[PDB]
C-alpha cells in the first residue's frame, strides 16, 4: 500500500552567551576627574586636563 | 549561508566595584543566539598544514 | 559583588525541586559575572579528604533567588563590612544564636541533589557551631578506629548533646559508602603515631620517670626558663651511609612530620565563616529552615 | 499620616557605595 | 584610618628608589596615628628565626602612596574583613589566585633598602603562598633543632623555638595515645591490601621502621573504662592542637588573593590586589 504523506514537527532551543569587559580607572584620578581634590592652582588644571 | 544564525542582542549594563584601590568598571552584556536551518549549514575544510 | 549562574534547560518539576535550596551554599572557582552549573558540582559520593581540601582552593557562596532563567549568588570572604545574608541551616542539630559556624563536608549520611534531567549532582556543605563542629569529626574517626582493631561491639557513646534534644549519629555503611571518610580517617591516624614515634626517639627516658614526679617536673621546668638539663634531648646515633637502605635519619623525618602536620591542621575547617546575629525570630533556628547571619 | 517619605528619605539612602575612590 | 609615616629630606638619588616601593609592608610597634622613619627600621640580615619571632609581637601595615613629604600606610589587620589594597608580590615564587599569604623575613642577606640620606635601612618581608610557607618554617627549625641558599642560626633564640616545638610534642601523648599507637602493625597489614592506604604512608615514616622492629602487647585498660572513652579525647586534642600548630612556628596568614579581571597568576615582583582575611 502507498505511503501517506508524512508531517513532521522539530523545535530548537536557544543558546545564551555574553560578553564583558573591565575598565578599572585609579586611585589617584577620579577626584581631579570628580573635582573633590582639586585645588586652585594653574598646576593642577593642567593635571585634571 | 545568507542566513545561518540567528542572534539576539540583550542590553548593555554596567556593574562596579571597589577593588585595586581604584574603581573596577565592569561592563556586561546578554546575549542569545540559536541556528535557523533545517540540516548543517556551515562547513570547513583545513586546507593547509 | 554578586554572580549569577547560566542554568542549563532542566526539566519541569525538577526546577521546583532545585528551588526548595535558597540558603545552601555553594563553592566557585573565580569571582567572574557568569559561572555555570556545570562546573559548580561534585560527585555525590566522594572522599572527605579531598573534598575538604578543595573547599580551600576556592571560594565560598550563598543563593539567593532562584530563577527559570538562572540563579545569582552572592560571595562570603570578599565583601565590604559584612552585609547580611540568610543561611539555611543542614546540618543535623540546630544552631543557637550569637554564635559561629564552621562548613564541613557531609561526614554523616550523604545528602545530594540528583539532579537527573541533566545528568549532573550537586553536594551541597554543611553547617555547624564552632563547638561541636571541632569534635564531630572526632566521633566519627574514633567510631571508625575503635572498628578497626576488632574491639567490643559498642559502648553507647555514639550520641552528642545539643539543646537536649540528643542526636543518634546515624549507623556507618548505610547511605554512604564505608570508604567516603576512611582516607581521613588513616591520614589523621597515621599522623599522630608518627608524632609520638619521633617525640620518644627524641627523648627516650622520658616514659621510664617517676610516674607522678619525673615527668610532671620535666614539663614543670620545661614550660619555664631554660633548665633543660644541659641538653634533656639526647644524641642520636650516626645514620648510614645513604646508600644502605636502612638510611634512617631522625631530622628529616621531624622535618617531614612537621609540614605534613601544618597541611592536615590547615585544611580542618574549625575556622569560623561567619557567625549568626538573628534579630526579630524565634530564638534558635532548627535544622531545615533559614536563619539570619552576617559573615565574620 | 507618619510613616516613610522621611521615614522615605530614612530607609534607602541605601543604593550609593562608592562615593567613589579616587582622584 | 591611616597611618601617616613622616620623612626627613633626602637626595633624589634614593627618594625614586623608595618611590618604587608602593606596595611592600612594614611592621610599626603602636598604632598612633602619626610615625617617623626610624621607628619602622630593622638591622640588616640576620637572625631569621628570631626575626620571624618577632612579626608575632608588632603589627604590620602596607604602604600605599609616597609623597615627597608624607608617607601614607593602612594598619594590616585591625577592623576590617574585607579592606582591598594592593601589595606586591616580593618573593620568589608566583602565586595564583585563591591561596592566602603568609609574610616571612628575607633570606640570603642583600634584600635592604639602604638610604645613605639618613644612614638606615629597611627589611621588607617577602610574600609565601601557604602551601610553601609551612615547609620553609618546617625546614628552618627542623634544622635549628639539630643544633642541640643556607644560613646558620645564632644557639641564643634556637633552644627557644626547640621548646615552643617539644611543648606542643609532648603534650600530645595521653592514656588515648597508647591505644592508637597499639595498632601500628595492624595499620601496616592494612596498607598492604589496597591502594590508597598504602599511598596515605609516606616512605621514610619512621613508623614503617617501628613495626618491623618492636612489638607491643595489648594495651592496658584505663581507670574507669567502663564511663569514659580516651581516644575520642585524644583526637578532640590531636585536632585541637594540629590546628593551631603553624601559628607558634610560622605566622597566621593575613591575606588572600583575589583577581577579577587580569590572569591568574602574577609573576614575581609585580603587584597584585588582595583582599585581607
Amino acid at each position: 500500500p502507498a505511503d501517506q504523506p508524512v508531517h513532521n514537527y522539530m523545535i530548537k532551543r536557544l543558546d545564551r552567551r555574553s560578553l564583558n569587559a573591565a575598565f578599572s580607572i585609579a586611585v589617584e584620578a577620579l577626584g581631579l576627574i570628580s573635582g573633590e581634590n582639586l585645588d586652585g592652582t594653574h598646576i593642577s588644571s593642567a593635571m585634571r586636563l | 549561508e545568507k542566513a545561518s544564525e540567528s542572534y539576539f542582542m540583550g542590553q548593555m549594563q554596567v556593574a562596579r566595584t571597589e577593588s585595586g584601590g581604584g574603581l573596577h568598571l565592569q561592563l556586561t552584556q546578554p546575549r542569545a543566539n540559536v541556528d535557523l536551518g533545517v540540516g548543517f549549514t556551515a562547513a570547513y575544510a583545513a586546507a593547509a598544514l | 559583588m554578586e554572580v549569577d549562574i547560566a542554568l542549563p534547560t532542566l526539566s519541569p518539576g525538577d526546577l521546583s525541586a532545585l528551588q526548595r535550596c535558597e540558603g545552601r551554599v555553594v563553592f566557585l572557582e573565580t569571582l567572574r559575572r557568569h559561572a555555570t552549573l556545570r562546573e559548580v558540582a561534585l560527585p555525590c559520593g566522594g572522599d572527605v579528604l579531598a573534598a575538604m581540601a578543595a573547599y580551600r582552593r576556592r571560594f565560598a557562596a550563598v543563593i539567593t533567588r532562584v530563577t527559570p532563567h538562572r540563579m545569582l549568588a552572592t560571595p562570603l570572604g570578599v565583601g565590604g563590612r559584612g552585609q547580611s545574608l540568610v543561611l539555611q541551616n543542614t546540618g543535623p542539630f540546630d544552631l543557637t544564636n550569637g554564635d559561629h559556624v564552621c562548613l564541613v563536608p557531609p561526614l554523616l549520611g550523604d545528602e545530594c541533589l540528583r539532579l537527573t534531567s541533566a545528568n549532573l549532582e550537586l553536594r551541597f556543605p554543611m553547617t555547624l557551631p564552632l563547638a561541636q563542629a571541632r569534635e564531630l569529626t572526632a566521633r566519627v574517626v574514633a567510631r571508625a578506629a575503635e572498628t578497626l582493631r576488632g574491639g567490643a561491639p559498642a559502648r553507647g557513646a555514639d550520641v552528642v548533646f545539643s539543646n537536649g534534644r540528643r542526636y543518634q549519629l546515624p549507623p556507618p555503611h548505610r547511605d554512604n559508602a564505608e570508604a567516603a571518610t576512611r582516607s581521613l580517617v588513616l591520614n589523621m591516624i597515621f599522623l599522630l603515631n608518627e608524632g609520638a614515634v619521633i617525640l620518644l626517639s627524641l627523648i627516650p627516658n622520658l616514659l621510664t620517670l617517676g610516674a607522678q614526679d619525673g615527668y610532671a617536673n620535666a614539663v614543670i621546668q620545661l614550660g619555664s626558663a631554660t633548665r633543660e638539663l644541659g641538653q634533656l634531648v639526647r644524641q642520636p646515633p650516626p645514620p648510614l651511609p645513604q646508600d644502605h637502605a636502612r638510611r634512617f635519619c631522625v631530622f628529616e623525618a621531624l622535618e617531614a612530620w612537621i609540614a605534613s602536620a601544618s597541611r592536615l591542621g590547615d585544611t580542618l575547617g574549625t575556622r569560623p565563616v561567619a557567625r549568626v546575629c538573628i534579630f526579630d525570630g524565634p530564638p534558635t533556628v532548627p535544622p531545615g529552615e533559614k536563619a539570619a547571619v552576617v559573615e565574620v | 499620616m507618619s510613616v516613610q517619605i522621611g521615614n522615605g528619605l530614612l530607609m534607602v539612602v541605601a543604593p550609593g557605595t562608592l562615593t567613589v575612590g579616587s582622584a
